[PDB]
């Protein structure tokens, strides 16, 4: 729900943002601090969804 | 025996050293940018923004 949004932690994985980037099933794909296509080289830790 | 009897030359050297030091230190200022390193913002962004 709006007031009870659900949280997930992601760590110790391998991520492929390119396939979802190419996916058109998402209405808005708006990335703020980084370029959406530049996600396959730089990587981070403690991903929060 | 007496120390600091040569204050003028020491002052000149100190002035030069601190000028160079602060010039070096200026490299770590955002100046309004999201970061102070060229490579990282290049690698995380795209060549339009």
């Amino acid at each position: 729900s709006v007031y009870a949004w659900n949280r997930k932690r992601i760590s110790n994985c391998v991520a492929d943002y390119s396939v979802l980037y190419n996916s058109a099933s998402f209405s808005t794909f708006k990335c703020y601090g980084v370029s959406p296509t530049k996600l396959n080289d730089l990587c981070f830790t403690n991903v929060y969804a | 025996s007496t120390a600091s009897a040569l204050g003028k030359l020491q002052d000149v050297v100190n002035q030069n050293a601190q000028a160079l030091n602060t010039l070096v230190k200026q490299l770590s200022s955002n100046f309004g940018a999201i970061s102070s390193v060229l490579n990282d913002i290049l690698s995380r962004l795209d060549k339009v923004e």
